[PDB]
């Protein structure tokens, strides 16, 4: 998915947030890797993506 | 003279008044209160304390 810059912290177990509530939720037992890079290249426009 | 019997009774009352006071005890906690801890915190520190 696509987030913003600043809610790349609430991509967390037991976080308190907007996208980790209603959009993406992970369990509190949740192994794995989360991995996040800008996409200001490809994933925005001037005029607004 | 009966000071032995009551001895008994002292220490274990004593006993279960001192078990009931250790759930008073912080115990290096934010609270004692269990509700208080799941209210207030989110699950990742609130597991720990």
């Amino acid at each position: 998915f696509v987030i913003r810059g600043n809610e790349v912290s609430q991509i967390a177990p037991g976080q308190t947030g907007n996208i980790a509530d209603y959009n993406y939720k992970l369990p509190d037992d949740f192994t794995g890797c989360v991995i996040a890079w800008n996409s200001n290249k490809l994933d925005s426009k001037v005029g607004g993506n | 003279a009966l000071g032995k019997l009551q001895d008994v009774v002292n220490h274990n009352a004593q006993a279960l008044n001192t078990l009931v006071k250790q759930l008073s005890s912080k115990f290096g906690a934010i609270s004692s209160v269990l509700n208080d801890i799941l209210s207030r915190l989110d699950p990742p520190e609130a597991e720990v304390q």
